[PDB]
């Protein structure tokens, strides 16, 4: 059968998904998961698009606003709309997933709406691609791969600048936060290959 | 986070083994979340951070992969030109071009509503902005665009069956993030992915750009620009978040180097001194790493030249031979909070002292703060992630090196004093305060140790438990989150892989309304806690021999 998924728990609890078709694949994944780790998901969804306050409060308006700055909706869902058939039904085979779950939660809350729930005072709500695609650039491209801190930097070398002079204090700034050290412990052995690239180190650009 | 990854020439009883222990802090429920995925072309079995559609760590039976953070700088701020008249607008070659912009309403529970816009250029989106200047900051990232593609290539990754199919999916992988690869040959990988900035001449990546059309990116940089290596000449890849490869440079974040003094050099240690290792020796390294002071290995060759011709009496002294006699490894003594050893508080003490004197001085205010800190920096909860080396230690361990260090020293930090002299000051600091604080006798000291919390809130500061709901563990590792150990061809088995991970507190987090707690709620937080683990199942027989329930589901699209 096309129609059928087989979910498997074993002694840990850790779900295998048996299905024959993509769509089928992914949204016996997101069931599980609606069943497993329902409120982390849902409180993952409100922190990386910046609803917390929705249900939260005021102590949660600053955060809201700092996450929606951080960000461009309209260009991830003009992403989504680019995929082609194949790609779709991973994001949204899972969320119809989740979707099924949450509608059994939903329906027989008594038994099966998570305690926290109740504790926090709100109820789930029903996932899109959108969502799926957000947990991940919440928590994985914004927590690692979004680092700068060259306003910082800047306010730095001004001060050497003032305190040193100008040619000096460019020269401390490299003293402190330098470029490339040759000495550092490298992943992968000199032997091998090294970096083609050089960098100005002069702020050149002013 | 760190990997090590071991290949045939350095396998003790298979071809090849990975351990990867990914640090995103600890969290009830788990970071990550146990998954295995059978049909359409895939076959895996792993767990991954958030239940992404991709796995980020495991195998499908014929390769294995893992992830460490790369730390690369592909993100660059650019100063954009305002006026003060026509607003909205900013200068790009030649031309007032208009921003983007929205309205964004934050609906507040039991308050008023808030509204605000948020502003977006051709660079992006809009961080801050310097009316006096009528300057505006935007925040470029490299992989803008390709946000989606990065979570697809890191799915589809997961259907590779060698090297060649793997490269092209983390080819697509646009996120300053290191990976990994093994196989059941033996074969050993490693790929720092990402979209980089193809900058022009004389753009100095750690400071702002003008936005006006001049300093725009290029373009990115090819796939073959990505530091890359298979098969290496070593036997083996490690990486704790140190540097790729020679010359790379590293994020512009001012808190973060790429120097002489690195973690990583901890994990290299233990693997070179072996010959070949096995599994269950591969695996005891996240135990000794887990444990390691950090700075003993640093400084310890500096406080033996200073104390050298000191008395056996002098204080100073005694503090540098208890050091000399430690092999930087914590224990807990049995009250389960305090270390067996005081060397981590007398270490902590004196680089204190010693970046107060020398960095921190040389720095004016307010940015001295930036450079003051031990790295041994905790609450009674514990560290919020991995311990490291400082920045000012790590700037500090370039300066005891002298003209041994390739970074020139435009100012001298010891001002004018030789070296010896501030070390050996910084050493009666610490005998001050230490001694006040326990005594004269050295042998007693029962200092406290760090302990570690699965904290009820996630990583942004917001609740997914309740606050009861916290777990605490009495010792402080220096280690993953979750740990995963995959071997490739056991010749102690007649399965071609076996793997293994640990997934505290565990699978579930479901709490039923009348507070019953399930079943798998928390049975893998004491097997975290004395580093064991739990097997992964991959094929159907073995899923089937240890099922413990099942559920069939008839569905049409
Ligand atoms: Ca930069």
């Amino acid at each position: 059968s096309s129609s059928e998924i087989k979910i498997v728990r074993d002694e840990y609890g850790m779900p295998h998904i048996y299905a024959n078709d993509t769509w089928h694949l992914f949204y016996g994944y997101g069931y599980v998961v609606a069943q497993d780790r329902l409120f982390q998901m849902e409180m993952a969804r409100r922190s990386t698009q910046g609803t917390v306050a929705e249900v939260l409060g005021k102590d949660f308006v600053k955060f809201d606003k700092d996450i929606r700055r951080n960000y461009w909706p309209d260009a991830i869902r003009a992403q989504i709309a680019a995929l082609s058939p194949e790609d779709m039904s991973i994001l949204q085979g899972y969320a119809d997933g989740m979707n099924a779950w949450i509608d059994k939660v939903n329906t027989n809350p008594e038994t099966l709406l998570p305690k926290q729930f109740n504790t926090f005072g709100f109820t789930p709500k029903r996932w899109e691609p959108f969502d799926v695609a957000m947990i991940f650039v919440g928590t994985m491209a914004n927590r690692f791969s979004d680092s700068t801190s060259e306003i910082d930097n800047l306010a730095l070398l001004t001060a050497l600048k003032d305190k040193y002079g100008v040619s000096q204090g460019m020269a401390v700034f490299n003293q402190l936060k330098w470029l490339v050290n040759p000495s550092a412990p490298t992943t992968i052995a000199v032997q091998e290959s090294n970096y083609p690239l050089k960098f100005n180190q002069q702020n050149s650009q002013t | 986070s760190n990997m090590w990854v071991i290949g045939k020439s350095k396998a003790q009883d298979a071809k090849a083994i990975m351990v990867n222990g990914p640090q995103f802090g600890w969290y009830a429920p788990a970071y990550t979340y146990g998954i295995g995925l059978h049909g359409a072309g895939y076959d895996v079995t792993g767990n991954t951070p958030f239940a992404y559609p991709g796995l980020v760590f495991g195998h499908n039976g014929v390769i294995s992969w893992g992830s460490t953070a790369g730390f690369g700088d592909d993100v660059d701020i650019f100063a954009e030109r305002l006026s003060a008249e026509k607003p909205g607008y900013y200068l790009h070659n030649g031309k007032w071009v208009k921003m983007l912009s929205r309205e964004e309403t934050i609906t507040v529970k039991n308050g008023q509503a808030e509204t605000f816009t948020v502003w977006r250029t051709v660079h992006g989106n809009i961080l801050q902005t310097d009316q006096t200047t009528q300057t505006a900051y935007a925040k470029s990232r490299a992989w803008d665009g390709k946000e989606v593609a990065s979570l697809l290539a890191w799915t589809h990754q997961m259907k590779a069956k060698n090297w060649q199919q793997w490269t092209q999916q983390a080819a697509k992988q646009a996120l300053t993030i290191n990976w990994y690869y093994a196989d059941v040959n033996g074969n050993i990988g490693y790929v720092h992915t990402g979209a980089y900035p193809d900058r022009q001449s004389g753009h100095d990546p750690r400071l702002p750009v003008p936005g006006t059309g001049k300093w725009d990116w290029k373009g990115l940089l090819p796939f073959e620009m990505n530091p890359k290596v298979y098969n290496p000449q070593s036997g083996y890849i490690a990486n704790w978040n140190n540097s790729p490869q020679k010359d790379y440079p590293a994020s512009d974040l001012f808190a973060f180097l790429w120097g002489g003094a690195d973690r990583v050099t901890e994990i290299d240690r233990l693997l070179e001194q072996k010959p070949r290792l096995t599994a269950d020796q591969a695996w005891d390294v996240i135990r000794q790493t887990s444990r390691q002071d950090l700075n003993l290995r640093l400084f310890l060759p500096t406080l033996q030249a200073a104390t050298s011709g000191l008395t056996q009496s002098d204080p100073r002294r005694q503090l540098v031979e208890t050091l000399t006699r430690w092999d930087g490894i914590n224990l807990l003594n049995d009250d389960g909070k305090t270390w067996q050893q005081p060397g981590s508080a007398i270490l902590n003490v004196w680089l204190t002292s010693m970046l107060k004197r020398t960095v921190v001085a040389a720095v004016p205010m307010p940015f001295d703060k930036w450079y003051s800190a031990s790295g041994y920096e905790t609450t009674q909860d514990g560290p919020t992630g991995s311990l490291n080396i400082s920045v000012g230690a790590k700037i500090l361990y370039e300066a005891v090196q002298g003209d041994k260090s390739p970074i020139p020293q435009a100012v001298d930090l010891f001002a004018g004093k030789p070296q010896q002299e501030v070390v050996l000051a910084a050493l009666e600091d610490t005998w001050e305060t230490l001694s006040k604080r326990y005594g004269n006798n050295v042998s007693n000291w029962k200092t406290p140790a760090m302990a570690l919390t699965f904290r009820a809130n996630n990583f942004f500061g917001v609740p997914q438990a309740a606050a009861e709901e916290t777990r605490h563990q009495a010792e402080y590792q220096n280690r993953g989150t979750e740990n995963d150990m995959i071997v490739f061809s056991p010749t102690t088995s007649d399965r071609p892989v076996l793997a293994w991970d640990v997934v505290a507190p565990g699978q579930s987090g479901f709490i039923a309304p009348d507070g019953t707690v399930d079943k798998h709620y928390e049975d893998q937080l004491k097997m975290y806690e004395n580093f064991g683990r739990k097997s992964l199942w991959l094929t159907k027989q073995d899923v089937e021999a240890h099922k413990e329930s099942q559920e069939v589901l008839h569905v049409q699209r």
